[PDB]
């Protein structure tokens, strides 16, 4: 039976190669970034009327200037939020100032690839790697808004606007024709409830969606359903005005 | 180092003198010795300056840490009993550590702890740390009221650094005030205690030994 | 490397079972039978031995029957040579317990530990897991006689007559048709001595393939004496009850 | 100052024709207060008696270690301890804690059920095992002892005369020390029944 | 039965200007009552803006000073060379002064720079590990002999407006670049005269927007 | 250089019957024969020799060892495989009751401390049964003369005599019929040599049937006088003269 | 197709090949292009970066080491980030120790036998990223070619990569020319980004595509990008 | 020092504590608690070193909850006061030793009995009618002797205990501030706010 | 050591050992969870098959963690009290450094973080257990019920079911249960929670078990006779 470690015959890591496919299996996060914020939307797919709605969580605060979504394998990403709190706060300890997004993000693919079978007295601290795929939206002074992803390949871009999850193949064929580098911070968010539509296999509705931006004057702020539906009212408008 | 703090009506006042000595010498004037471990803590530096410099920078991690985690406010309860299992674990290795947690959430109304390097963790009414201690009680035990204006705590406060400023030898050099409400700390400003004596010795008369 | 040659005793089936803790099951079946009766003032623990051969000196042997305190015996059906690595790791605990707060351990604290060790291996370890199932038979002033049966699952449940070993059904089957509430000591070990007689392999039951051990608290002054027979108490309780 | 004499106490014991004796204080004192009158310092595995003196912690320390070795000493052989394996025990246990050892003198006293002989042996601190067949003392007053017991003794006693000969010897040591006073409890160890007196003395 | 602990005396000045600062020290280092060398710089140009002086048991200052050198290194590899501010630098010394703390290090630092706004700074440090952030700042043997002079000469202490009659603080100014060299070049020809472990030389880095620039002085040679 | 082996080499096969141990107990059947009597008074074990070739010497060899002075033991199966477990058999026999309680173990006592050993030989990681059986005949002071068997599980048994090895179901046969409650040990020398005779088809000269008695005490061996207390070693392997002399009993 | 000796690294086949370290070797030649060549007084690296899509930004390619080497990967990015990170502390257990620049030399066959303790073992995969390393110490000029395998050989100039044969093709001609350029760093940029379009399958180069670092008898290592190498396309 | 003082009645344990806590030159706290409610019939008081204390009964009270929890039942005291005399006995072996001294007044609800435990910080329980510890245990040892009876009423105990304190104003050097009094008997645990 | 990759993905993108994990939990015994107005119901089915078996010392499958979380399970009962042994140490953990007892939805995240960090390390097996973690937050009344499951993904509900013929019972409590108004009281919740499980169970008063948690550390159970009473009612209730 393969390792573990073994390559195929082209040159890939089995594991690391498979662990891609698990995140497409998993529900849809958006992210469009513009030069006033980024949005972060995701569609929570609640799987019964009895399960409450609003515990599910996949949006998640790192730090004032730093927020993250999820797709894929959710609860090994308990582990990579916790790895990433830390660095995050340890490194504003150790030096009076906030990480820039890119360090942080680098911080975390560093930490992915940590699976073997074990040698010496070598932590390895996985069988497999982490099952789930990172939107890490944050902001500096330096470089303003950005937008990462981090897959457990342990390679990140720099994004414009990365759709991952069920929906990743139709819903970023709509935001490369859409985007462009003048949108506003509301603009995006009726850009990602409508993409967040075409894409969704239920109903749109405040219950089971949620945004989220990140803004320099108030930190990472997720929206309360209240203020979602005003917005999901507001898409139904835009489109009969036409 | 005189350092006071004191409950009344409307949260604490946190008042600290400012000189640091080392012997005869006087290394420096302006020692901010408040730290803020955050936007509603307030912890005061007295004995040893690196031990309370340092672990209570740190403190403010496992505060910032621990409001991720859960999603609320740590009780001052929780913040002050994080830095007696610090200072347990290190003791007799030689740390002083002097300080008062000062915080003031909805549940709790406000509230003083004071941690110490022996590992004591006390809560209080009233404390007072540091070489001058005796100095500053004896005013404010005799002016203390749980009911009291905002002007004349601030003023009650001020005047207990300037008492044992005066007859104690380390403390001196200026006096800062805090205000903690509700909201988080505000500061309140400092006071040279050499342009504040004068001041002090016009307008209610206290002070006759000097003459000046 | 190492993983060829690697069984792998800890996965799950493709059906969410663990065949090496089903296996371990299946090997109790063939060992002797141990049953252990319930009454109101006592408890009997009564074991048929596999071996019966006349060269083996069976009126010494105690390989069924032991001592965890004086207040704790357990019976035995599976590898004998395993059990006896349990059996240490139990009067351990038992004594510690009694060092640390001056009071006899209570029966729920020793079978509770006894079954996390057995579960231990098919958690982690890749070890084969144990091929041991006791019966406890105790007294503790909480609840006053119990009775408990641990397999290698690590699972426990009380009981108020039980038996492990071969035909494990069948016993328990005639037992449920006779046992009453009302029981005494006396009554217990004509229903014991019987039951084992109606199941044995050889139709012949004799008194030196028998292995017998009871808890009564006719012992004086609310105490309870443990009394594992000897060879000369058992043949005259097999000619008293009619067995022969 | 010593370990010994922070808390007091004293134990001896004697042998006679087919019997042992073995009597001791009651006094627990922390120096000059006196805190109860109830602390027995002998304890009893089966048919072996252990008598320990020193300080109190470690009285209640070995008293709990050796209740250990016994019970699992007793389940695994199926007979209890008898006493000429049970004195190299005690001796073996003490002896492992080498560096800083309990501060204690054990008096071992018991009836060897197989062979009928009383027998008797004194430890001390490391682990050094006096054989005496006459008598054994230990403690604070431990001078004392040994100068009553080598008067009075005299070899092959019978059990009713051996009684007055160990209380006279204890009572009148005591008496005459600081650190030793209230109560006392003479065993007299018969080779089927053991007969436990309390005894009647000053309490100063 | 060995005592880790040397003393090499020897000064060090931070002086913070408005847009400047100063660090300078005198470079004769000794050990008792024998002079081991004229010339031993103590004052380093660390990059970034930052000078930093250990100044006291040189063998323990060398040594910080090459640990703080390799932190800045490793700053610029992981955060994509952004530019360690002297605001930054001083939380993290903190951090190698306090990581001993059962032999600790035993020297006192000065660290000077332009923080963000662009105002001199100075930081001085305990040896145990605290460390505050100043208007000026002596340190080394001969501090006590330095200081008062300059609370006199810069914040204008104890000092009153003529004809007030002590009512009125004197009005303080700013210091031109120009004039706070010759305060520091003064303090030190005072210092020589009665302590005997100044002279040989100065040396004065000044930091300003622009870069570090390097001013050699002599002093006494007695 | 590392040892990755910590899984179990034994497994349950899925009828039960752990496999390994299986195996183990057939290497035990294919040994040489070897059987023990109980008297009233002694313990007689022996064994036959078996020759690489005619050159080999066969005195060097020990295949009847003591463990303590009064507890001796003999085997079927691998010879390599008993030889390290002598061994380990001495050390645990001194360590955990020699130093402890000063007596030399009960033979009760000593045979737990062996059945540990075997049974352990499976449920650690990385190795197999060890290929023996013993018997072990001693004496203790407080239930007299016993015989035992521990087997490669690690199962022990009091037996009153039995047999292990090629010619053990022919052994056992005639010791059931010829064994007494009343027997000598001079007796049961007797009944010992006679049904290994049977079983040994090579040359049965004195020299190459070893047999050692667990009888009764040497004033002669103890090495010292003086100590009326302690008493010498009661077991003792007789020469081959005196194994010559029972022969000719025959 | 996926042979019966292809399980861990201890074993060999019957032909006497190692499979797992050649199939490491095929992680070198699905990466991206890049070209280093050197003169006698500069080394160059000329790397073709890689977008994943349009949105996407590009992924770093040369990794500053020191002040006076850097190293250029083709291959896992995980893999060169744990190498890359051991040269920069064993450069300045150097600089500390001894107060010398590590010589590039050396530095290959420290980075060698750090490759090679994991293809004895069991367990560990072997390191997936083919390095160039240039730099500049008392020697001169230096550039290092770093296979997986873990042989490191010192050469005039080489290339990595997807079809780095249309490059090598360029320097094997050239080679006679750009040798003898001394003395004149822009010249010898120049004929780095001749040959790395050679390879090119029209992607064409970009200004935002492009990434370039030259080291010398007088400059620091230096990336230019952006902007920066808009003169040089 | 402090004062923690000990009596045992019909069918109470009463115990007393001093409301001082002094920290060198000052008195810091005149209302401070020096007892923890180990079990609803179990109370533990202490007192010694500064700072030691607190940590080593909030350590002693952890697991005696745990146990409850998990086996759904109360220990009672005789248990306890065992438990706790093992832990002080590995610390003095160990690198840093408590000193801490306890009483340990309970309710034993198996035997209908009050029970009150004296543990000094060597390791040494002993079973008492009345305890004490410290400078404070000098000064009331001797009216016990005289006045007590073992079939006292709960209410003629406190009348002793007023009388005991009464002795301590008087003769002690150091200041303690009056006492907290608490009764465990066999309702739970109320604490009597008179003196 | 023993370290081998006993989780690894499949080409497909499951792990094998989860998937295989969750089956375990199937053909566990059913345990039932609705919230009432101010009250948590937790109701259990007992495998009464068993004859001559003492229920008074028997281990129940509601544990108390601490006086006001209660934890019901299904799956392998060996390997639940694993979870138990852990989760009494942490309650009384968080008591002891932060003070306050733990609120429910934190002592989940460590109940629930256990179940994740053996998906990752190298020589153990997965556990075979779900739980149904239960009970009041110290000084308030809202109820609150999660349920974990051996991915490690935790979430609340405002009923659930877990177990075997979980989805005859989780579409009786689709149909029965309005999201919007809980059963009134505490005693029309009890009445809500037997009659779902009355389907499945096909009766027998004796094989049901009913644990009330209320607020304010009130933890009862309702005893044979009363559960009988209820069911008699039901059953004469729907009888008629």
């Amino acid at each position: 039976d393969r390792g573990v470690s073994t390559f195929s015959p082209e040159g890939r890591l089995f594991q690391v190669e498979y662990s891609l496919e698990a995140i497409k299996l998993g529900s849809t996060a958006i992210g469009i970034a513009t030069k006033e914020g980024v949005v972060l939307g995701v569609e929570k797919r609640a799987t019964s009327p009895l399960l409450e709605s609003d515990s599910i969580e996949k949006i998640v605060e790192i730090d004032r200037h730093i927020g993250c979504a999820m797709s894929g394998l959710t609860a090994d990403a308990r582990s990579m939020i916790e790895h990433a709190r830390t660095a995050a706060v340890t490194h504003n300890l150790y030096y009076d100032e906030d990480i820039n997004v890119e360090s942080l993000t680098q911080s975390v693919c560093d930490l992915a690839l940590r699976f073997g079978e074990g040698a010496s007295g070598e932590e390895r601290l996985m069988s497999r790697p982490f099952g789930v795929a990172l939107l890490i939206a944050g902001h500096d002074a330096d470089d303003g808004y950005q937008l990462f992803h981090a897959e457990p390949s342990g390679t990140f871009y720099r994004y414009n606007a990365k759709a991952i999850g069920s929906g990743s193949e139709g819903a970023q064929a709509e935001l490369l024709n859409e985007w462009h580098s003048s949108l506003t911070l509301k603009e995006a968010e009726l850009l990602v409830l409508k993409i967040l539509k075409q894409v969704m296999e239920e109903k749109l509705d405040e219950n089971n969606a949620q945004l989220s931006c990140i803004t320099k004057q108030d930190g990472f702020k997720i929206y309360d359903n209240e203020k979602t539906a005003e917005l999901i009212k507001e898409l139904k408008e835009k489109e009969a005005a036409e | 180092t005189t350092t006071l703090a004191f409950r009344f009506q409307g949260g604490i006042i946190v008042a600290v003198d400012s000189r640091a000595t080392a012997g005869n010498w006087v290394a420096s004037q302006t020692v901010k010795k408040v730290i803020e471990i955050n936007p509603f803590l307030l912890g005061t530096m007295a004995g040893g300056a690196a031990d309370c410099q340092f672990w209570e920078t740190w403190l403010g991690s496992q505060c910032r840490l621990h409001e991720l985690r859960e999603k609320e406010r740590i009780s001052v309860a929780a913040a002050s009993k994080i830095l007696s299992n610090l200072v347990y674990q290190y003791k007799g290795a030689g740390l002083s550590m002097g300080t008062m947690i000062c915080g003031y959430t909805r549940k709790e109304g406000p509230t003083i702890y004071y941690v110490d390097s022996d590992g004591t963790r006390l809560k209080g009414d009233i404390f007072c740390v540091g070489s001058g201690q005796t100095f500053a009680y004896g005013v404010l035990d005799s002016n203390y009221k749980w009911d009291l204006s905002v002007e004349d705590a601030l003023y009650l406060g001020k005047r207990s650094i300037l008492a044992a400023a005066h007859r104690d030898a380390y403390s001196g050099g200026s006096v800062n005030l805090y205000h903690v409400t509700e909201d988080g700390w505000i500061y309140h400003g400092n006071h040279d205690v050499g342009e504040l004596f004068w001041k002090v010795k016009e307008e209610e008369g206290s002070f006759n030994n000097v003459i000046g | 490397g190492s993983r060829r040659y690697d069984s792998r005793t800890t996965i799950f089936s493709p059906e969410g079972r663990l065949y090496q803790v089903e296996y371990a099951l299946e090997s109790i079946s063939h060992a002797g039978t141990a049953i252990g009766i319930m009454a109101s003032d006592g408890i009997v623990l009564a074991a048929e031995r596999k071996v019966t051969s006349t060269l083996l000196e069976q009126d010494t042997s105690t390989e069924k029957l032991y001592k965890l305190n004086d207040k704790i015996a357990v019976a035995v059906a599976g590898l004998t040579a395993d059990a006896e690595i349990l059996i240490n790791t139990a009067r351990i605990h038992a004594q510690n317990y009694l060092k640390t707060y001056n009071e006899d351990i209570p029966v729920e604290i020793l079978v509770r530990r006894l079954s996390d060790i057995k579960q231990g291996y098919t958690q982690h370890g890749g070890l084969r897991p144990f091929g041991v199932s006791f019966i406890y038979a105790g007294y503790d002033d909480r609840y006053g006689y119990q009775l408990y049966t641990s397999n290698p699952s690590g699972n426990y449940t009380g009981w108020k007559a039980i038996s492990v070993g071969a035909n494990t059904s069948a016993a328990q089957t005639l037992l449920q048709m006779d046992y009453k509430d009302d029981m005494k000591v006396d009554d217990a070990i004509e229903l014991a001595l019987k039951t084992l007689s109606k199941t044995t392999d050889s139709s012949a039951l004799t008194y030196d393939r028998l292995e017998f051990a009871t808890i009564r608290k006719g012992a004086n002054d609310g105490e309870v004496y443990q009394k594992i027979f000897k060879p000369q108490e058992i043949k005259d309780i097999l000619v008293k009850t009619g067995i022969t | 100052s010593d370990p010994s004499s922070i808390n007091g106490g004293i134990v001896v014991a004697m042998t006679g024709k087919d019997c042992v004796a073995i009597a001791c204080d009651l006094r627990l004192g922390s120096q000059s207060l006196g805190v109860s009158n109830k602390f027995e310092k002998i304890f009893h595995y089966g048919h072996v008696f252990l008598g320990i003196t020193g300080l109190a912690t470690d009285v209640t320390t070995l008293n709990e270690m050796f209740r250990y070795k016994t019970n699992l000493y007793k389940l695994k052989e199926e007979r209890a301890i008898e006493p000429e394996t049970f004195t190299q025990l005690v001796s073996s246990s003490l002896y492992e804690r080498r560096f800083g050892p309990y501060f204690v003198g054990p008096v071992v006293a018991g009836i060897n059920s197989k062979s009928g002989k009383p027998f008797i042996a004194g430890f001390d601190l490391i682990g050094c095992i006096d054989e005496a067949k006459d008598f054994i003392v230990s403690g604070t007053a431990s001078d004392q002892l040994f100068g009553m017991c080598e008067s009075l003794y005299e070899p092959n006693l019978e059990p009713e005369d051996l009684f007055e000969t160990i209380s006279q010897a204890l009572l009148n040591a005591a008496d005459r020390d600081a650190l030793s006073g209230w109560g006392a409890v003479v065993y007299i160890i018969k080779k089927d029944e053991v007969v436990k007196r309390y005894l009647k003395m000053r309490q100063d | 039965q060995f005592n880790p602990y040397g003393d090499n005396g020897g000064t060090i000045l931070g002086i913070a200007g408005e847009d400047f600062a100063v660090l300078a020290g005198d470079t004769r280092n000794i050990t008792d009552y024998s002079i081991n060398s004229r010339y031993e710089p103590k004052v380093f140009d660390c990059g970034d803006n930052i000078v930093m002086s250990a100044n006291g048991f040189a063998a323990d200052g060398d040594a910080l000073v090459k640990r703080f050198k390799n932190s800045v290194k490793w700053y610029h590899f992981d955060h994509n060379d952004k530019k360690l501010s002297i605001n930054s630098a001083a939380r993290n010394i903190q951090h190698l002064l306090y990581g001993k703390r059962f032999f600790p290090y035993y020297v006192h630092t000065i660290i000077a720079g332009l923080d963000e706004d662009g105002k001199g700074a100075v930081y001085s440090f305990d040896p145990v590990g605290s460390y505050e952030r100043e208007q000026c700042r002596a340190g080394g043997a001969a501090a006590s002999l330095i200081m008062p002079f300059l609370d006199n000469q810069v914040n204008f202490k104890n000092q009153y407006e003529p004809g007030t009659n002590g009512k009125v603080k004197k009005p303080l100014k700013y210091l031109s670049v120009e004039e706070v060299i010759k305060l520091v070049r003064d303090s030190f020809t005072s210092a020589t005269e009665r302590h005997i472990q100044v002279g040989d030389g100065l040396e004065i880095l000044i930091v300003t927007k622009d870069g570090v620039r390097k001013e050699f002085y002599e002093l006494k040679r007695d | 250089m590392t040892d990755r082996y910590s899984f179990s080499l034994t497994t349950f096969s899925p009828s039960g019957k752990l496999g390994q141990i299986d195996y183990a107990l057939t290497a035990v059947k294919q040994g040489v024969t070897s059987l023990g009597i109980k008297a009233t008074n002694g313990v007689v074990i022996a064994t036959e020799k078996k020759s690489s070739s005619p050159l080999a010497m066969s005195e060097t060899l020990s295949k009847v060892s003591l463990l303590t002075p009064d507890i001796g033991a003999v085997y079927s199966g691998m010879g390599p495989d008993y030889r390290v477990l002598v061994d380990k058999s001495r050390k645990v026999a001194h360590t955990s009751y020699k130093r402890i309680y000063g007596e030399y173990p009960p033979t009760k006592l000593l045979v737990s401390e062996v059945a540990k050993i075997m049974q352990e030989a499976t449920q650690s990681g990385g190795v197999r049964p060890f290929g023996v059986s013993l018997l072990i005949a001693g004496h203790d002071e407080f239930n007299g003369f016993s015989l035992y068997q521990v087997d490669p599980s690690g199962s022990y048994f009091p037996w009153k005599a039995t047999a292990i090895g090629k010619g053990s179901v022919a052994a056992k046969t005639f010791l059931e019929k010829r064994w007494n409650d009343e027997l000598e040990l001079e007796d049961a020398i007797h009944i010992a040599l006679l049904t290994l005779k049977e079983s040994v088809e090579g040359e049965f000269n004195g020299d190459t049937i070893e047999l050692a008695i667990i009888g009764d005490e040497n004033p002669d061996l103890l090495g010292y006088t003086g100590i009326p207390t302690d008493k010498g070693p009661r077991f003792r392997k007789l020469t081959s003269q005196e194994i010559n002399d029972r022969l000719e009993a025959l | 197709f996926r042979n019966n000796y292809d399980g861990d690294t201890v074993t060999f086949s019957p032909t006497g090949r190692l499979f797992q370290v050649e199939y490491a070797l095929e992680a070198i030649k699905q990466g991206s292009v890049t070209v280093g060549l050197r003169s006698n007084t500069h080394a160059v690296l000329v790397a073709l970066k890689r977008n994943a899509d349009e949105l996407s930004s590009y992924q770093k390619k040369i990794i500053k080491c020191d002040e006076h080497m850097g190293l250029s990967l083709a291959g896992l990015a995980p893999d060169a980030r744990v190498l890359s990170n051991y040269l920069r502390q064993q450069c300045n257990y150097s600089s500390l120790v001894f107060n010398r620049k590590l010589a590039v030399e050396r530095a290959g066959h420290l980075l060698c036998d750090k490759a090679q303790k994991n293809t004895q073992s069991y367990g560990g995969r072997p390191y997936g990223v083919g390095l160039l390393i240039i730099g500049y110490d008392k020697s001169g000029a230096h550039l290092l070619e770093f296979q997986p395998s873990g042989n490191v050989t010192e050469l005039y100039g080489t290339a990595i990569g997807a079809r780095s044969q249309g490059a090598k093709t360029y320097l094997e001609r050239t080679l006679d020319t750009f040798i003898k350029i001394d003395g004149n760093p822009d010249e010898l940029i120049k004929a780095g980004v001749e040959a790395i379009s050679q390879s090119l399958r029209d992607e064409s180069l970009t200004v935002d595509n492009l990434s370039i670092a030259i080291v010398g008898k007088d400059t620091p290592f230096t990336i230019y990008d952006g902007e920066a190498v808009a003169k040089y396309i | 020092m402090d004062i923690i003082l000990g009596i045992r009645v019909q069918d109470s344990v009463i115990l007393a504590s001093s409301k001082a806590v002094t920290r060198g030159i000052s008195v810091l706290k005149d209302s401070d608690d020096k007892t923890r409610q180990l079990s609803p019939h179990t109370l533990m008081s202490f007192a010694g070193e500064a700072g030691d204390t607190v940590q080593f009964a909030e350590y002693i009270q952890a697991n005696i909850q745990l146990y409850s929890i998990r086996e759904d039942y109360e220990l009672s005291p005789q248990a306890v006061s065992s438990f706790v005399r093992q832990e002080l006995a590995k610390s003095i072996r160990s690198r840093r030793p408590y000193q801490v001294n306890v009483l340990i007044g309970g309710y034993d609800k198996k035997k209908n009995k009050p029970e009150l435990y004296q543990i000094d910080y060597l390791g040494t329980k002993v079973e008492l009618p009345y305890g004490a510890h410290g400078y404070s245990g000098f000064y009331t040892f001797s009216l016990l002797d005289h006045h007590y009876r073992p079939d006292m009423t709960t209410e003629e105990g406190l009348d002793l205990l007023k009388l005991c304190v009464q002795e301590l104003e008087k003769r002690m050097p150091m200041d303690f501030k009056g006492v907290i009094v608490k009764i465990v008997d066999k309702d739970g645990i109320r604490q009597v706010d008179d003196f | 050591g023993y370290d081998r990759a006993l989780s690894i993905f499949s080409p497909d993108g499951h792990i094998f050992q989860v998937e295989y994990a969750l089956e375990a939990v199937k053909r566990g015994t059913c345990a039932v969870g609705v919230k009432g107005k101010n009250c948590v119901v937790l109701g259990c089915e007992r495998r009464s098959t068993l004859k001559l078996q003492d229920t008074r010392i028997t281990p129940s499958k509601v544990s108390k963690i601490d006086s006001h979380v209660v934890l019901s399970f299904s799956g392998l009962n060996a390997d639940s009290r694993i979870l138990i042994e852990k989760a009494r140490v942490e309650a009384q953990s968080h008591r002891l450094t932060l003070e306050d007892p733990v609120t429910v939805e934190y002592l989940t995240r460590y109940v629930a973080g256990v179940q994740q960090r053996y998906t990752q390390s190298g020589g153990v097996r997965p556990f075979g257990v779900s739980t149904l973690i239960a009970g009041f937050d110290p000084r308030d009344d809202e109820p609150k019920l999660y349920q974990t499951e051996p991915s490690g993904i935790y979430s609340s509900w405002s009923a659930q079911t877990i177990g075997r013929n979980s989805k005859t019972v989780r579409e009786f409590l689709e149909k029965n249960y309005d999201r919007k108004e809980p059963p009134a009281t505490v005693e029309e919740c009890v009445k809500l929670t037997v009659r779902s499980l009355l389907e499945v169970v096909q009766t027998g008063a004796k094989n049901i078990e009913i644990t009330v948690v209320k607020p304010d550390s009130d933890i009862v159970a309702l005893s044979s006779e009363e559960i009988n009473q209820y069911v008699t009612q039901i059953e004469q209730e729907k009888q008629e």
